[PDB]
């Protein structure tokens, strides 16, 4: 329950991410692709690699779907709480949230089984990597995989002002708080809850933003040291594993950041609507 | 069996073959289907998994598909080397176990007729020295996997003491069988010639032994 | 490279116990689910059991629950099947298998198989007799009246290792088996190598090497 993030990107929808599994699955995807791009004759294996990863993802999602009944119960409680007795309504929110997390933990073994399959497949591909001479293995796999799978994400990140998104959220949180205090009720207890929700979401966004910024710089510097050059086989495998670690850590926070950003602004509409209702209707 | 497969399917070379695997919503409908090839006398090997993934190293002429409660295996550009038994399997939620299909034997057509290679042995120095006697008729490489075996003792039909095996698929796609005739060492000495007669495709190959 | 080798097969009396072992090599055994699959002679495949990487989850065929125990030892890279209260229907070749992907329940690696026979009949060793001879005269050995299967006859302590024909055994109306193994000697006219037949019936601990033709 410490490494589980909850997202609500759109009204009436809820999902969850077990953070170490996302990172784990993502890591072995980079490792697999690096293993097939090292030789030009194994490029065509990408169809099989894509198809295996797709099967793993569907298998993982099918395990997630087992908690759909508990999940939709929580969703309908959130709708009641966000669309205006509050202690009873909030107590039912915490208990339903607790059932969701217990449902997720009761399927850890199913989740781990699918994760171990991805690891084994990626490692089997990794183990077949060969060189013309082990004293100077090529790094074409590292270069190609970066150019075709990673570079677009680094540029998409660099094209954003993630720090400004945080200041925009902090200002929204501060101004909405100062609004509550200079007010004058079921509408008040509701606004305090969504504000508390948006505040936790914001701290999660801030957590991932810091990661993205660190990893953005780390990746861009490390990739320069690992391409258009050769390495002894032991060193090549080490750098591939290191790149795949950086990539997966970057991709997890980037992924979660976007989903959390959407959740924050999905909640803000409720906040704004309940404020406009407390003023113009009442 | 929970999964239903045709007992046999057949097709000429260069063509495409389909083998269905009929199941239910508790097995195929909800779980991943695997497919296996078992060559005569060999351990099985995995062809297809996750319904339609081709295991690494397996030829691309093998493909998988599944829809609803039925799965299927396709073999294109058929080769006589593809002659084997094919099994489907999948997890079953109601049984909490793997259900296997009953298997399907694949027969590739247009295989040229092949006459049996027959070898007949008389009772050994030992066995005779050990108060015993048996005739060994070894039959191999007959493509049409059917043979009739007759035994003769100085041209008289032998109706007792004969045990013949069912024909068996060799690695080379042809068949093998063996026929045995048991006798007392006095019986082997009492006759001049013993004959093993193997009939295949209306033609008869004969082998004879003498004490 | 990747290999699975079974041991521990043989003849057991009904209601008796037998333990199969599987030595794995060429891969990280500790990171995979492992399995047992069986095939009765002339019959189809029937799954027996699965076991998780650390042994915390075990799955069994309905008909063997309570009687069979699948276990593993990752340090020894070994898989086990403790078979208790054996029944005649348990008679089959038992294959050790790797379950990968385990989410797909796929047996991606198979062993050579271990023969297990559940019978009230007793083990009988065979009387191995040599077989006397297009310019390629042939000959071999005769493995007479044994029980149960299998019987292995190689020509490694001899020669023509690849070009032999070991015929499937006949099941006589006595319940005993008999097989013959012949090799098509390429140089056969008053000219040959030191060919020897290596017949060993393991359930009867018979190991007879018969050098049918020293020449």
């Amino acid at each position: 329950a410490n490494s589980i993030d909850i997202l609500q990107e759109k009204e009436g929808h809820l999902d969850f991410v077990i953070i170490p599994h996302y990172t784990f699955l993502d890591y072995y995807k980079h490792l697999s692709y690096n293993s097939i791009y090292h030789k030009s004759s194994t490029y065509g294996k990408y169809i099989a690699v894509d198809a295996f990863i797709k099967k793993i993802n569907e298998a993982y999602d099918k395990v997630k779907s087992k908690c759909n009944d508990i999940k939709n119960d929580l969703i309908a409680t959130i709708k009641k709480l966000e669309h205006p007795t509050f202690k009873k309504m909030m107590d039912e929110y915490n208990t339903k949230k607790k059932k969701l997390i217990k449902c997720i933990k009761n399927h850890e073994n199913d989740f781990n089984k699918i994760c171990m399959d991805m690891k084994n497949y990626g490692t089997n591909l990794f183990e077949q990597l060969s060189c013309y001479n082990n004293n100077f293995c090529n790094t074409n796999g590292i270069r190609y995989h970066y150019d075709e799978y990673i570079h677009k994400l680094i540029l998409s990140v660099k094209s954003k002002n993630l720090n400004k998104d945080l200041s925009d959220m902090t200002n929204i949180l501060q101004q909405s708080e100062l609004l509550l205090t200079n007010l004058n009720y079921i509408y008040i207890d509701t606004i305090k809850f969504i504000h508390k929700e948006m505040k936790h979401i914001f701290n999660r966004i801030e957590y991932h933003t810091k990661i993205i910024n660190d990893k953005t710089k780390i990746i861009q510097d490390k990739i320069k040291l690992n391409i258009w050059r050769t390495f002894q086989k032991d060193e090549l495998l080490k750098r591939i594993l290191d790149m795949s670690n950086e990539y997966s850590l970057f991709i997890t926070s980037d992924h979660l950041r976007q989903m959390l950003y959407n959740t924050f602004y999905s909640k803000e509409k409720h906040l704004n609507n309940i404020f406009h209702h407390l003023i113009y209707v009442l | 069996s929970a999964l239903t497969q045709p007992p046999s399917v057949s097709e000429a070379p260069r063509r495409r073959v389909t083998i269905y695997c009929s199941g239910s919503s508790s097995n195929i409908g909800n779980n991943a289907v695997s497919w296996y090839q078992q060559l005569p006398g060999k351990s099985p090997k995995l062809l297809i998994y996750f319904d339609d993934l081709v295991t690494s190293g397996v030829s691309d002429r093998f493909s998988g598909s599944k829809s609803g409660t039925s799965a299927s295996l396709a073999i294109s550009g058929l080769q006589s080397e593809d002659e084997a038994d094919y099994y489907c399997a999948a997890w079953d939620d109601r049984l909490n176990g793997v259900v296997f299909g009953g298997g399907t034997k694949l027969t590739v057509l247009g295989q040229p007729k092949a006459a049996p290679s027959v070898t007949l042995f008389p009772p050994s120095s030992e066995e005779l020295q050990a108060n015993k006697a048996t005739l060994v008729c070894l039959i191999s490489d007959f493509y049409p996997g059917a043979v009739t075996v007759a035994w003769k003792a100085d041209s008289s039909p032998v109706k007792a003491g004969v045990e013949t095996t069912t024909p068996s698929k060799q690695s080379n796609n042809k068949y093998a069988a063996s026929s045995y005739l048991s006798l007392t060492p006095e019986q082997w000495k009492s006759h001049r010639s013993y004959s093993c007669q193997v009939t295949h495709e209306g033609s008869t190959v004969e082998k004879t032994v003498a004490p | 490279e990747v290999q699975l080798v079974e041991s521990g097969g043989g003849l057991v009396q009904p209601g008796g116990s037998l333990r199969l072992s599987c030595a794995a090599s060429g891969f990280t055994f500790n990171t995979y689910w492992m399995s047992w699959v069986r095939q009765a002679p002339g019959k189809g495949l029937e799954w027996v059991a699965n076991i998780q990487q650390d042994g915390s989850e075990k799955d069994y065929l309905n008909s063997v629950r309570g009687r069979f125990t699948i276990s593993r030892d990752n340090a020894k890279k070994s898989l086990y099947l403790q078979m208790n209260s054996l029944r005649a229907e348990d008679t089959a070749v038992y294959y050790c298998a790797r379950d990968n992907p385990a989410s797909a329940v796929a047996f991606d690696v198979w062993g050579q198989g271990a023969m297990v026979t559940v019978s009230s009949a007793s083990t009988k060793g065979p009387s191995v007799f040599p077989l006397a001879p297009g310019g390629t005269a042939a000959l071999g050995c005769l493995v007479k009246d044994y029980f149960p299967e299998p019987v292995t006859v190689s020509w490694n302590s001899g020669a023509l290792t690849s070009g032999v024909h070991t015929f499937p055994a006949v099941l006589q109306s006595s319940g005993l088996y008999s097989l013959s193994s012949v090799v098509t000697v390429p140089s056969s006219s008053l000219g040959t190598q030191t060919y020897i037949c290596n017949v060993n019936h393991k359930p009867s601990n018979t190991k007879v090497d018969k050098r049918v033709e020293p020449k």
